[PDB]
RNA sequence: GACGGGGAAUCAGGGUUCGAUUCCGGAGAGGGAGCCUGAGAAACGGCUACCACAUCCAAGGAAGGCAGCAGGCGCGCAAAUUACCCACUCCCGACCCGGGGAGGUAGUGACGAAAAAUAACAAUACAGGACUCUUUCGAGGCCCUGUAAUUGGAAUGAGUCCACUUUAAAUCCUUUAACGAGGAUCCAUUGGAGGGCAAGUCUGGUGCCAGCAGCCGCGGUAAUUCCAGCUCCAAUAGCGUAUA
């Protein structure tokens, strides 16, 4: 038959990347609007401010 | 201070001639004679037999009517009888010298395995044996290198769980059972 | 703890695993000496350290990720290898000058920066306690074109073997923990050589 | 053996200590003044870094030259000239890089038209130099 | 089908319980389970089935035998009184705590660190 | 020529040609039995000297 | 470049080298010095001052010695888990009941040691060995020996993965399900092919250049030694190299 490439170790990651993309996906679809994390506070100036 | 074994030896010695015409011939002819797989298993056989030559040449140089030398050759042709590489009528102390390799070697589970008639060449004895088929006094094996003794020649027989001596059929008989049953719909 | 990370290096990514997580108390910031706690979990929005065995050269402000699949073989990491391949405003240029040494990744970067700007090449890039290797690279960069076989060091303390055997041959060390005064001093060197 | 008797020991012994003592391998073997001189104080293999890439010739009978490699030990900062083994390997290695360099084969001589260097490199940036013959590992940039 | 030949017969009145030897003879069959060699060893030495304790099954080459140890308590708070409690966690009999050792070493230390009436207290 | 000092001439003017696909080797106990069967067992008696395995002239 | 011994490697007979290292005895806890308690200590997971080094601080003071178990830096050619348990072997205490990084368990682990997969069988294909005959043509091939990418059913193992077993809790071995191969791609490397020393005067490229070579030596526009393809030789999950 022909339904993968002409090696093995080519074929073996090709699936856990695809597995990692859908449950990165999955991970993007059901999220919470409430109760988030917190904001990053960021502080800047001048010399002897 | 942990509580293990720590004790090891080397079982097998490498020539010094590492290059010789009449040598690697002879090596060559055993391994192909007897179906083995590399030289380490007749340097290994080389090795033993070496030992046993050693240890038969210190008894014979210790003098006679002692009670040390008549212990251990005694012990020495009860345990060679009990390999079976030695009868009765030879049951001396010098007649361990007249040895060969090949009294050693036919004494191989692989040889008596070809020799008896349960397989029809010495490579599809090995192969015969690596896929667990034979067994003697009801324990099957699945090693080449197994020395029978004298008493255990006539315990050889296909095992219980094998399919050649009768039991549950293997793998691609299963499989075209079911590609059978798969045609026939 | 049970995963493994891997983190962005100079010499590409480096796989690491994680051993700690050094927390500061909540009163108290990252910069305190030997006083910080042990967690299995950490929650989201928080500092925390990451405690490694064999990293030794990082690139910060990077993103990492974790596997907790079995990653037997580095072909995973394709697109962080595509990622440091684009946005490389730090080019490590490593040709043959000053070894210099810092503390920190952004002391090391603006010491590079001023030796940049002021047109002198630079060969080392350790980050750490000076010892008597990178004197020692000094002692080979003083032959062929001797003017740059000085280390500089800064908001860090030297070892002493590597004093005696510095001034055993004459290797000078601006060690200085004010980063101006070091410039001063680099300067006033400069000069006078 | 020449003085033979029953009671005589103590000069075999001494002279045996003294025959043995004006030798050459045990003499070096047994003297800490070949260790003193030896760049590499009695170890296999040492590690450098890059001065320099210069090329000596051969001897007489062969007329090539032979590209070996300036590199000073790090545990005692002696300079030594170390030649580098295969083909075209001069531009796998750079100024001022770390190596791993080893003898050559001959318990510290020079071996063939070679003149003078008795050392090889094996590894150059931690990374084998048959790796980079054989195509089957890249070095690091 | 399976069948059971005690092996190495002994009794105890030292200790009132009875050591032997058994040797499990399956073939064909994969490794028997504790419970039910229990039950052959109630039916077979006329016993309530909840005082035989059996540890030690260790499996032969090819799989046609099984040996390991198996003891008989003459009553089930005689069997309480001396034996190993973790054979009883085992047997359902026995509950143990499941507190880690460094949690219990940090308590400790830190009940070390104080002296009073605080000692029952800074560790929880 | 060019250049006397540069290096690999002869390894970057080698006529690069790739391997050809050829048929698996066997290794562990068979190739033993085909040297076996090859020096031992379809040989002809010869006069003379005795040629090598790769005397192809 | 000395802890000592029981011992290790090689070894005809004599010897040579090593022994930091699990059992025995001795010495020390940065290095000298002094001491309380106690039967037994000049104890360092006890104390007191010196120097080397070093921690915190409101600057007045206070607190220490991983050549213990893990871990980190330096040094380097060179050496692992900031894990689980007192279940096993014993030890201390008022003692069946508490404790033990003494230990046991697993992880890392090509220092090293033992066993052992990567194939076997059957029929036409095509070269011959045994038997008288056809001097030479060719035939029983009923008895074979071999191998060329012809084919056929019979096999089991790595691995995936219910259970059972082990164990203080697990893991691994063994048992056992359901799946798991014909270019059985589920594809074996490391060196070498002038002599020593087993194995091409094969085919192309450079032309004392690049390089090979432990030693003789090979390279000068026909290289049995360089660089590549095919074939072949050596040992085989192992092989090459540098050092004592
Ligand atoms: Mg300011």
């Amino acid at each position: 038959d022909s339904d993968d490439d002409r090696t093995k170790e080519e074929r073996a990651y090709d699936k856990a990347k695809r597995r990692i993309e859908k449950r990165r996906l999955e991970h993007s679809k059901n999220v919470n609007t409430e109760k988030l994390r917190a904001p990053v506070i960021c502080v800047l100036g001048h010399v002897d401010t | 201070p942990v509580a293990r074994s720590w004790v090891c030896r080397k079982t097998y010695v490498t020539p010094r001639r590492p290059f010789e015409k009449s040598r690697l011939d002879q090596e060559l002819k055993l391994i192909g004679e007897y179906g083995l797989r590399n030289k380490r298993e007749v340097w290994r056989v080389k090795f033993t037999l070496a030992k046993i030559r050693k240890a038969a040449r210190e008894l014979l140089t210790l003098d006679e009517k002692d009670p040390r030398r008549l212990f251990e050759g005694n012990a020495l042709l009860r345990r060679l009888v009990r390999i079976g590489v030695l009868d009765e009528g030879k049951m001396k102390l010098d007649y361990i010298l007249g040895l060969k390799i090949e009294d050693f070697l036919e004494r191989r589970l692989q040889t008596q395995v070809f020799k008896l008639g349960l397989a029809k060449s010495i490579h599809h004895a090995r192969v015969l044996i690596r896929q667990r088929h034979i067994r003697v006094r009801k324990q099957v094996v699945n090693i080449p290198s197994f020395i029978v003794r004298l008493d255990s020649q006539k315990h050889i027989d296909f095992s219980l769980r094998s399919p050649y001596g009768g039991g549950r059929p293997g793998r691609v008989k299963r499989k075209n059972a079911k590609k059978g049953q798969g045609g026939a719909g | 703890e049970g995963d493994t990370i891997i983190v962005p290096g100079v010499e590409g990514p480096i796989v690491t695993q994680i051993r700690g997580l050094l927390l500061p108390p909540p009163m108290k910031e990252l910069r305190v000496k030997n006083q910080y706690e042990k967690h299995k979990e950490v929650e989201a929005a928080q500092g925390v350290k990451i405690l490694g065995k064999d990293l030794e050269k990082t690139l910060a402000g990077l993103p990492l990720l974790v596997a907790y699949k079995e990653d037997e073989i580095p072909v995973l990491k394709d697109e962080l290898i595509h990622e440091l391949k684009q946005t490389l405003n730090a080019i490590k240029l490593e040709e043959k000058g000053v070894y210099v040494q810092a503390s920190t990744l952004g002391s090391l970067e603006a010491l590079l920066e001023f030796l940049k700007t002021s047109e002198v090449p630079y060969a080392g890039i350790n980050i750490g306690p000076v010892h008597k290797k990178d004197v020692m690279k000094a002692s080979v960069m003083l032959e062929h074109d001797p003017q740059y076989a000085v280390i500089l060091a800064f908001d860090v303390r030297i070892e002493r073997d590597a004093q005696e055997m510095a001034d055993s041959l004459g290797v000078r060390i601006f060690s200085a923990e004010i980063i101006y005064h070091l410039f001063d001093a680099f300067t006033k060197y400069r000069q006078d050589y | 053996g020449k003085c033979r008797g029953l009671r005589t020991a103590r000069k075999l012994r001494s002279h045996r200590r003294d025959q043995k003592w004006h030798d050459k391998q045990y003499k070096k073997a047994h003297l800490g003044t070949a260790l003193k001189a030896n760049p590499f104080g009695g170890a296999s293999h040492a590690k450098g870094i890059v001065l320099e890439k210069v090329g000596v010739e051969a001897k007489q009978p062969n007329s090539a030259i032979r590209k070996c490699v300036r590199v000073q030990l790090i545990k005692n900062g002696k300079k030594i000239t170390a030649f580098v083994p295969n083909d075209g390997c001069l531009n796998f290695i750079e100024e001022n890089d770390e190596v791993l360099v080893a003898g050559f084969g001959r318990k510290g001589h020079a071996v063939g038209d070679i003149p003078g260097v008795r050392f090889k490199v094996v590894k150059v940036a931690n990374v084998s130099l048959l790796a980079l013959y054989k195509g089957k590992k890249e070095r690091p940039r | 089908t399976v069948t059971i030949r005690t092996r190495k017969f002994m009794t105890n009145r030292l200790l009132q319980r009875k050591q032997m030897v058994i040797d499990v003879l399956h073939p064909g069959k994969a490794t028997v389970p504790k419970t039910e060699i229990r039950e052959k060893l109630a039916k077979m030495y006329k016993t309530t089935p909840d005082v035989i304790f059996v540890f030690g099954f260790r499996t032969h080459f090819g799989g046609g035998k099984t040996t390991g140890f198996g003891m008989i308590y003459d009553s089930l708070d005689y069997a309480k009184k001396n034996e190993p409690k973790h054979r009883l966690a085992r047997h359902g009999l026995y509950e143990k705590k499941k507190t880690s050792r460094k949690q219990r070493k940090e308590r400790k230390n830190r009940m070390k660190k104080v002296r009073g009436t605080a000692k029952a207290n800074v560790g929880a | 020529h060019g250049s006397l000092a540069r290096v690999g001439k002869v390894r970057g003017q080698t006529l690069k040609v790739a391997k050809q696909e050829k048929k698996k080797k066997r290794t562990g106990r068979a190739k033993r039995r085909m040297q076996y069967n090859r020096r031992f067992v379809n040989v002809v008696p010869t006069f003379g000297k005795k040629k090598g395995p790769n005397a192809n002239s």
